C-alpha cells in the first residue's frame, strides 16, 4: 500500500495542469469512442433528442510517467481534477448532464507509459433540426458533434480509437424510441472554422425513420371513411332534402373534428406537411359533396318521392348519376398521386 | 465525550480514502438494502419512473475498527467525505439527487468491528422501456440496475443484505394508475471485455388498473354502437331519422376518439385501445352505409327492402359480439 | 422609425388650462414610452412627464405634479398633455419624445431616440 | 466590540462538530415548533402540497457555554456551519428549498447557558397520498413528518416546544388554497422503526375538505339538465320521428361532451370515482331514453299526426305515458341514493 | 493601481463581517430602492407573479472609510463576499435567484465616507393571493414584502431611499392580460413577541383587460342564446326544425362552456364568467322546453299565444339578466 | 516546459482581480463578437426566445503581457477565475447558463501584447415583447441587450469587433414559424441615476410564415361560411333542412374557434385571427337569422324576395369584409 501511495503523491510534483501535454512541441492526439447505452426519446416539438453514453477519451501525457509494481493507476476524483484533460464539448448540445450519483460517474486511469484512459457517463440533449415537409412519412439524420472548445487543430486533434464505424457502439436494447426506428449511424470527422480558428469536429449521425402505422388508424383511415361517407349521399333519393342536408353538413363537422385533432398532434410548424395537404383535400371533397346537392336540389320539381307502387315522379338526377363516378374516381386518383409521391 | 473524540480522531489519522478496504486483497463485499419511500410517477411518454428510497450500503473496513466503546458511532454526515465509499451508481437512472433539507440526507454509522453503514435518501428518475401494445391492458416490468463504475468482481462484490428481505416498503406503495404485483431481487456478474462487474437488479411488475378505461372509453363506445343499430328498427322511408341517427353516431364516435387522444399519454403506435375504437367506428360507419343500401334499392332500383333491415337486426348485434369476443380473448 | 408631431400649443392666460396632442406614426410599438419635455428660453430640456404603452402607469416631474396629466390612445397613436392651472414659469417649448423599451431612466433626454418639433406654449 | 469578537474565537476552540452534544452520555433533546407562513397549493395530479414554514429547533450544547457582557450571541452563517445541528429531514418531502435570498434565511443564536435557538425559512413539497374515490366530495389529511435522519431515539429525541396543539401555528392569511378548506390540524409524535433502528417522528396532519360548488355548476347541473332534456322527448307526439330521433341522439352527444370534459378536471387516475359513477348513470338514462323511442316508434302505425280539427289517428303511446313517470322517478331515486350516500 | 490595492487591503485587513456597522451603537439605517425590470408572469393557478428587478441597498459603514482617493471605488462583485451586508429577505418569496451570466449580477460600490452601495439583479416569484370571484372583471393587488431576518429595529432600520421615487421602472411593465393601475410604498414596523422588525412593502394594483373575454366568451354566448329564440318564430308543427334548433343550441352552448374550461387557467370555484355561462345555458334549456310545451298542448290536448308570449319574455328576461349581471360585476 | 510554467506564475503573482485594467486611467475598451449556434424557441405565450451563442470578448490587459514565448497561450479555462473579466450581462435575459459538459464551455486565450480572448458558450432565454395585433400576419423585432453591470463609460467601453461582421451564424438559423428578415448591431450609451453605461444591442426582425395559417385557419372558416349560403338556395318551406344546415354550420364555426390551438388561447388579447373568426361567426349567425324572417313572413303573415336578395348580399358582403380585412392587415 505504501508503494502505491507514494506514487500518487509523487505524480503531481511540478505538474502544471493549465498546460496541455506537449505544449508548444506537438499536437495532443485524443482517441475517443462512444457506447450508446440508450438512444433516448426524440422530440419533434423541441427538435431535440436524448442520448445516454459512456464517453471514452484516451491520450498521452509524458509528465505522468511512473515506475512501480503496478502498471495501471486509478486516480481519485480529486486527483482527476488536478491534471489536464481535454475540454471536449458537444457542438449541438442543448443541456447535458454528467451523472454524479452516488459518486461522480467518472474514471481516470494512468498506465506507466503516461497513457490516460478517461471515461464518463453522460446524458446529452442535442439539437436535431427536422424538416417536416413529408410528415408523417419523413426520415431524419440526427447529428452528434463534439470537439475541443478551446484548442485548435494545431494543438488538439481528435480521432476514433478504432475504425470510425466500430467506434460508436449502440446497446442492443438501447433504442428507447416510440415513433422512430433507428436504421443505423454513420461516423465521420472533419474540420470546422470559426472566429477563433480551426477545430477538429468528430461527428455521428443517427438515421431515424418515422413509424406511420399510428397515423393511418388515427388520421388517414377516419378521413378516408368520412370522405366515402360524404359520397354515399349521392345514392340517396333527391327528394330526401333533410336527410341529405344533414348528411352533408354533419360530414363537414366530422372532417373539422378530425382535421383539428390531426394538427394538435403535429409540432407547431408554420408550413404545410404531407398530412396537411391530405386533410385539406379531404375537406374540399366533403365540401364539394354538399355543394353538389345544392345543385341537385335546385332542379328537383316534386317534393314527394316515388311511392313504390307505380301522377309523375322526378327522374334520378344526372348530377347525382355523374357524381357517383366523378367523386370516387377523383378521390381515388388523388390517393394514388399522394401515396405514390410520398412513399 | 473526551474518550470518544480521541478514538474518532485516531481512526481518521493517516486514513487514505484513495485505497479501498483490503486494498490488494480479497474483494470487499458490499451489502445493500433499499427502503422504498414512494414511486412518484410512471410516464409512458418518457418511458421512466421516479423512485424515492433509502439506499444503504454495508461493508467492513478494518482501518475503522475501534474497541472499548460499546456503542455504534453515528457521526455527522459530512464525515462521509473523509471515508472511502463504494463507487456505486444506477445504470439506468436519468436524473437523480440526494435530498438536502434541512441537511444532506446522508448517514455514516461506524461499528466496533469496522462495519460501515452508509445511507442516502435518493430520488432517481430511472429509465423503464415499456411495451404499450396491449395498453390499457398492459403489464410493465420496471427495474433499477446497481453497478460499480470502476471496480470488477476481483475488487468489489455486491449482495442483497438480508436476501429477499433486502428491499422493504413495496407493500406501502400506492400508484393512481398501476398496482405493484411483484418485485424481485437479482444478483449477477455482468461480463465484458474488461472483466466481470457486480450487478444488482430490483424489478417491479406493474399491472395497470382498468376501471377508468371501462367507464370512459369502452362503455361509451359500446353504447354508441348499440345506438347505431336503432336505425335498423326504423322504417326505410324515415330517411331523415335514420340518416341523422347514423351520421350523429359517426360524429359522436369521432368526438370520443379525438378527445381521447389529447388526454391520453400520446403513445404514437397502434395499441389495444386504438383497435377497439377503430372497430367501433367501422361498425357505426357500416350501420349508416346499410341504410344507403336500403334507400337505394327501394328508391333507386325499385322502378327485399325489409329483408336487409331484418337481416341487419341480427348480423350487426351478432358480429359485434364476435368482434368483442376476439378482442378480449386476444388482449386478455 | 417613429415620427412625432406636437399640436395644441398657443397663448393661455395664467391660471387657465391647455391640452397638447402628440401624434406618432411608424414603429410605435418598438418605442412604447412617450415622454414630455419642455425647453425654456435659456435653460436645457427639462423632463415633464411620461406614460407607458398601456397607459395605466405615468410619471411626472415634482414641480409639474398635480397640475398636469398624461393620457394615451393606442388606437389613434396619440398622447395628450392636459395642463391645468398654468403659471408664467410654464412658458417653454414642449417636446414629445419616444423611448425604446431598454433605454434607462425617464428623466434623461439622451435616452430618447425620436423627438418632435415642440409646440410653443406661453402663459401671460 | 473586541469582547464580542474574542468570545466567538474561543467558542470553537477544540469543538468537534462530528460529535453530537452529550454523545455517549445522554440523549439530545431538540424542541421544535413550526410557523406556517403559507399553506401552499395542493396538487391532486401530483398528490403533493407546498408549505412555507419557519422551522425552529432548540437544544443545549454545553460545549458552547460562554461568559461575557452579553447573554445571547448571533452566529454567522459560516460559524453556524462549524457546529453540530440536528440532521432533521422531512420523511414525506419530495423537494425542499432552504431560501438563500438575499442571504441564507437561517439564524443560529446561542445563550450563555449553552442553549441554541436555530430557525430557518423553508419551502417544502410533501407527499400527500389521496383516496379520490369520493371525488369531488372527498376529504384528506395531508401529513408532514420529520425527524433525525441518522440518530436513533437513544441519541436524539424530538419534542414540541409547547403544547403540541400550540406548537404548530398557521398564519391567519396563510391559506393559499383554491379548491380546499383547511379545516384544522392535529400534531402528534411517536416512534417509527426502520432497518437502521428506532427513530422519533414528529407528525402534523392538515385536514382539507374539497369545495364542491365548482363541480355542481360545471358538471352536475349540466348533466342533470341534459338528462331532464332527454326525457322531455317523451312528451312529443309519436309521429315526429325525425325530431325525437334528433332529440335523443344529440342528448347522447351532449352527454359525451359533458363526460369528456368532466374527467379532464379529475386527476389522471385509472380507477372510478364518485363523479364518474354519476356521469355513467346519466349516460345510461340518456341512452335508455333514445331506446325508449325506438320501441315507441316500432308500434306507431300512421305516419301522420293529429290534424287539429277532428280517418283515424294514433293513440298516445302507453310506453310514453309510463316513461313520463318511470324515467323522472328513477332518476329522482338515483339522486337521493347518490347524494345521501356521499354527502 | 498598487496604491489603491494597498488602500483596499487596508480596509479589509482586520475587518469582521460578523459584526454589523455601528455594532452596539445606534441601529444601522439601510435605504432601499428598486428598479423594476419586468413582471414576466402572473398566474392564477399558482397565485403568484414573477418579478425581475435591480434591488439596491444603501447604508454607511465607518470601517470602510478611505481617504486620499477622491473617487467612489467600483469593485469586482466578488468583493461583496468579504463585507457585511444586511440580511434582507422577501417574506412572500416562493423562489428567487441572482442572475449569473456572464458573471454574478452583483455590484459593490464604496465611497470615501464609508457609504456602501449594494445592487443585485434578482428574479423572484412572489406569492400573491388573488380573489377571482369577479374573474374576468377582477382587480388584483400583488405585493412584495421586504424584511430583516434576524435583526430588530434596535439594530437595523429600513426606509425607501428617495421617498415615493424609491421605486422606478413601473412604466416598463408590459403585462398582456393586466394593466398596472397604481403602486404604493409602505414602511412599517412589525411587532411580535420577540420585538419589532423593520418591514418594507411594494404593492401593485392590476386591472384585467376585458376585451379578450368579450370576443371569446361573452359575445359567442349572447349570439347562441339569441339564436335559440329563432325557434319562437317557426311554425309549431315544424317539430324537426324547432327541436334540431333547440337541441343543437344546447350542444353548442355546452361546447363553448366545456372547452372554455380547458383554455382558461383552471380556477376551481364559481367565478363571474361561470355565472354568465350557466345563465345562458339555462336560457337555451328553457327555450327548448318552450317548444315541448307547445307541441304537447297541441297534440296532447292557445298554441300560437305561447310562441307569441315567448317572443317577448325571452328577449326581455335575457336583457334583464344582463342588466343585473353587469351592474353586480362592473 | 517549466519556462512557460514560470512565465504564467509571474503574471498571476500579485495580480489583483478586484481592479480593472488601467484602473483610474482611460476606460478599457472591450470588443465583442458573437457566433449564433441556434434560436430554439420563440414563444408568444412567454414572450421570449432561447438563444445559444458563442460569446467572445477582447480586451488588452498590460498586467498579462508576456515575452519570450512566440505563441498565443490557450490556457485551461479554470484560469479565468484568476483574471479580471468584464462584468458583462444581458439586460433583457430571463434565464441563462454557461454549458458545462464535459467541462465548462469557457475559453481564455492570451496574446503576447496582453490581449485577452474570453469566450463562453451561453444559452440565454431573452424577453421579446411581441405585438400580436396583426397575428398571424405579424412581424416581430427581438433584441439582445449587452451592458456592463457595475462600470460606467468612464471605466469600460464596448464595441462590436469587426463592425457588422461581429455577429455570424444568422443566415444559418432556421425557425419553424419565422424567417430572419434582417439583423442589426447597435452601440450606444444609456444614462441612469448612477451614471452612463455602455450598451451593445443585437436585434432581429422576424416575419411569421403565413402559408400554414391559410390552409389551417382561414380556409376552413371561409368554406363553412360559403356553406351557410346553401340555405338561400333551398325552398322556404324546407324548414327542417334549412334550420339543420344553419344551426350545424354555427356549431361548426364554434368548433373551429374553440379548439383551434393556432389561435393562441393562452394569450388573452385581441388579434387579427380573432377578428376574422368572429367575422365569419357573425355571417353564419346572420344566415340562420335570415331564415327566421323568411319562415315567419310566409307562415306568420316577399318570402322569395328575402332569399333572392340574400343570394347576392351575403356573397357580396362577405367579399367586402374580406377586402377590407386583408387590406387593413396587409
Ligand atoms: C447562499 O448564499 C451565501 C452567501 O450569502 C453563500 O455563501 C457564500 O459563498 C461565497 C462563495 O460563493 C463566499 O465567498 C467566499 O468568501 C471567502 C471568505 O474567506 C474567508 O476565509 C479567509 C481565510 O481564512 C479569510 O481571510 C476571509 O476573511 C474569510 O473569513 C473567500 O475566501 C472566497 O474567495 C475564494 O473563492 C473565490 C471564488 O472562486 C475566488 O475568486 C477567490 O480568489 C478565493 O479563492 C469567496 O469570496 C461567502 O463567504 C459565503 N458566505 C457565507 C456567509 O458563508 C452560499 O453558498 C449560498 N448557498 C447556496 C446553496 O448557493
Ligand atoms: C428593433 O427595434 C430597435 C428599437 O427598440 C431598433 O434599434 C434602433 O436601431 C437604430 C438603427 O437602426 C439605432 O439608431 C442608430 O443609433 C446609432 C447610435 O446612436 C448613439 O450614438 C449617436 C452618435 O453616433 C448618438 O447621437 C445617440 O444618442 C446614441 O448614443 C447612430 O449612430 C445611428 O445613426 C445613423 O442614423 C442617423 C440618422 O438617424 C445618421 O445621422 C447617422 O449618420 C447614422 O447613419 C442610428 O441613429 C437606434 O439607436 C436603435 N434604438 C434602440 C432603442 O436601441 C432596431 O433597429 C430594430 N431591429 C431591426 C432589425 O429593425
Ligand atoms: C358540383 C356540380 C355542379 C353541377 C352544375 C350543373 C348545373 C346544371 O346546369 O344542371 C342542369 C342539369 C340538372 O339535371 P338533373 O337531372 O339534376 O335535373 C333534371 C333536369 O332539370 C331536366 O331538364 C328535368 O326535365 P325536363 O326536361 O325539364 O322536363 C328533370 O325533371 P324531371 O322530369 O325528372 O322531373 C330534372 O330532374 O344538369 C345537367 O344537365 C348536367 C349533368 C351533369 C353535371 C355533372 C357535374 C359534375
Ligand atoms: C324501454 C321500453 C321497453 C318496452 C318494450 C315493449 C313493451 C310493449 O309491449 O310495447 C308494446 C305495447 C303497446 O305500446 P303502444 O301503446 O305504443 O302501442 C299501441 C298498441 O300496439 C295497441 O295494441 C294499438 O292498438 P290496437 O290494439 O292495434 O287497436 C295502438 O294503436 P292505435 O290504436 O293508437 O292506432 C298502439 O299505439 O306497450 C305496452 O303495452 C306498454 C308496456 C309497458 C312498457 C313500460 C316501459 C317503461
Ligand atoms: C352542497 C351540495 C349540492 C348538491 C346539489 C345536487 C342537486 C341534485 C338535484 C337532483 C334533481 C333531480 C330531479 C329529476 C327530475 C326528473
Ligand atoms: C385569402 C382571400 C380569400 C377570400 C375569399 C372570398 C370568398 C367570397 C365568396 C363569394
Ligand atoms: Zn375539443
Amino acid at each position: 500500500t505504501t508503494v502505491f501511495t507514494r506514487i500518487l503523491d509523487r505524480l503531481l510534483d511540478g505538474y502544471d495542469n493549465r498546460l496541455r501535454p506537449g505544449l508548444g512541441e506537438r499536437v495532443t492526439e485524443v482517441k475517443t469512442d462512444i457506447f450508446v447505452t440508450s438512444f433516448g426519446p426524440v422530440s419533434d416539438h423541441d427538435m431535440e433528442y436524448t442520448i445516454d453514453v459512456f464517453f471514452r477519451q484516451s491520450w498521452k501525457d509524458e509528465r505522468l510517467k511512473f515506475k512501480g509494481p503496478m502498471t495501471v493507476l486509478r486516480l481519485n476524483n480529486l486527483m482527476a481534477s488536478k491534471i489536464w484533460t481535454p475540454d471536449t464539448f458537444f457542438h449541438n448540445g442543448k443541456k447535458s448532464v454528467a451523472h454524479n450519483m452516488t459518486m461522480p460517474n467518472k474514471l481516470l486511469r494512468i498506465t506507466e507509459d503516461g497513457t490516460l484512459l478517461y471515461t464518463m457517463r453522460l446524458t446529452v440533449r442535442a439539437e436535431c433540426p427536422m424538416h417536416l415537409e413529408d410528415f408523417p412519412m419523413d426520415a431524419h439524420a440526427c447529428p452528434l458533434k463534439f470537439g475541443s472548445y478551446a484548442y485548435t487543430r494545431a494543438e488538439v486533434v481528435y480521432e476514433w480509437t478504432r475504425e470510425p464505424a466500430r467506434s460508436v457502439v449502440v446497446a442492443e436494447d438501447g433504442s428507447r424510441l416510440n415513433q422512430y426506428d433507428l436504421l443505423g449511424q454513420t461516423v465521420d470527422s472533419g474540420i470546422v472554422q470559426s472566429s477563433t480558428g480551426e477545430y477538429v469536429v468528430m461527428t455521428t449521425h443517427f438515421h431515424l425513420k418515422r413509424k406511420i402505422g399510428y397515423f393511418v388508424i388515427q388520421t388517414y383511415l377516419p378521413c378516408i371513411m368520412t370522405v366515402i361517407l360524404s359520397q354515399v349521399s349521392f345514392w340517396l333519393n333527391r327528394e330526401s332534402v333533410p336527410a341529405r342536408t344533414v348528411f352533408g353538413v354533419t360530414t363537414v363537422l366530422t372532417m373539422t373534428t378530425l382535421s383539428i385533432s390531426a394538427r394538435n398532434s403535429l409540432p407547431k410548424v408554420a408550413y404545410a406537411t404531407a398530412m396537411d395537404w391530405f386533410i385539406a383535400v379531404c375537406y374540399a371533397f366533403v365540401f364539394s359533396a354538399l355543394i353538389e346537392f345544392a345543385t341537385v336540389n335546385y332542379f328537383t320539381k316534386r317534393g314527394y318521392a316515388w311511392d313504390g307502387k307505380s301522377k309523375t315522379f322526378n327522374s334520378v338526377s344526372k348530377i347525382d348519376r355523374l357524381s357517383r363516378i366523378a367523386f370516387p374516381l377523383l378521390f381515388g386518383i388523388f390517393n394514388l398521386v399522394y401515396w405514390a409521391t410520398y412513399l | 465525550m473526551s474518550f470518544v473524540k480521541e478514538t474518532v480522531d485516531k481512526l481518521l489519522k493517516g486514513y487514505d480514502i484513495r485505497l479501498r478496504p483490503d486494498f490488494g486483497g480479497p474483494p470487499v463485499c458490499v451489502g445493500m438494502n433499499i427502503d422504498i419511500a414512494s414511486i412518484d410517477m410512471v410516464s409512458e411518454v418518457n418511458m421512466d419512473y421516479t423512485l424515492t428510497m433509502y439506499f444503504q450500503q454495508y461493508w467492513r473496513d478494518k482501518r475503522l475498527a475501534y474497541s472499548g466503546i460499546p456503542l455504534n458511532l453515528t457521526l455527522d454526515n459530512r464525515v462521509a467525505d473523509q471515508l472511502w465509499v463504494p463507487d456505486t451508481y444506477f445504470l439506468n437512472d436519468k436524473k437523480s439527487f440526494v435530498h438536502g433539507v434541512t441537511v444532506k440526507n446522508r448517514m455514516i454509522r461506524l461499528h466496533p468491528d469496522g462495519t460501515v453503514l452508509y445511507g442516502l435518501r435518493i430520488t432517481t428518475t430511472a429509465a423503464c422501456m415499456m411495451d404499450l401494445r396491449r395498453y390499457p391492458l398492459d403489464e410493465q416490468n420496471c427495474t433499477l440496475e446497481i453497478e460499480s463504475y470502476g471496480y470488477t468482481t476481483d475488487d468489489i462484490e455486491f449482495y442483497w443484505r438480508g436476501g429477499d428481505k433486502a428491499v422493504t416498503g413495496v407493500e406501502r406503495i400506492e400508484l393512481p394508475q398501476f398496482s405493484i404485483v411483484e418485485h424481485r431481487l437479482v444478483s449477477r456478474n455482468v461480463v465484458f471485455a474488461t472483466g466481470a462487474y457486480p450487478r444488482l437488479s430490483l424489478s417491479f411488475r406493474l399491472k395497470r388498473n382498468i376501471g377508468y378505461f371501462i367507464l370512459q372509453t369502452y362503455m361509451p363506445s359500446i353504447l354508441i354502437t348499440i345506438l347505431s343499430w336503432v336505425s335498423f328498427w326504423i322504417n326505410y322511408d324515415a330517411s331523415a331519422a335514420r340518416v341523422a341517427l347514423g351520421i350523429t353516431t359517426v360524429l359522436t364516435m369521432t368526438t370520443i376518439n379525438t378527445h381521447l387522444r389529447e388526454t391520453l399519454p400520446k403513445i404514437p403506435y397502434v395499441k389495444a385501445i386504438d383497435m377497439y375504437l377503430m372497430g367501433c367506428f367501422v361498425f357505426v360507419f357500416l350501420a349508416l352505409l346499410e341504410y344507403a343500401f336500403v334507400n337505394y334499392i327501394f328508391f333507386g332500383r325499385g322502378p327485399d327492402v325489409n329483408a336487409i333491415d331484418r337481416w341487419s337486426r341480427i348480423v350487426f348485434p351478432f358480429t359485434f359480439s364476435l368482434f368483442n369476443l376476439v378482442y378480449w380473448l386476444y388482449y386478455v | 422609425q417613429v415620427q412625432l408631431q406636437e399640436s395644441g400649443g398657443g397663448l393661455v392666460q395664467a391660471g387657465g388650462s391647455l391640452r397638447l396632442s402628440c401624434a406618432a406614426s411608424g414603429h410605435t410599438f418598438n418605442y412604447p414610452i412617450m415622454g414630455w419635455f419642455r425647453q425654456a428660453p435659456g435653460k436645457e430640456r427639462e423632463f415633464v412627464g411620461a406614460i407607458s404603452w398601456s397607459g395605466g402607469s405615468t410619471s411626472y416631474a415634482d414641480s409639474v405634479k398635480d397640475r398636469f396629466t398624461i393620457s394615451r390612445d393606442n388606437a389613434k397613436n396619440t398622447v395628450y398633455l392636459e395642463m391645468n392651472n398654468l403659471k408664467p414659469e410654464d412658458t417653454a417649448v414642449y417636446y414629445c419624445a419616444a423611448k425604446g423599451r431598454y433605454s434607462g431612466g425617464l428623466y434623461y433626454p439622451t435616452n430618447y431616440d425620436y423627438w418632435g418639433q415642440g409646440t410653443q406654449v406661453t402663459v401671460s
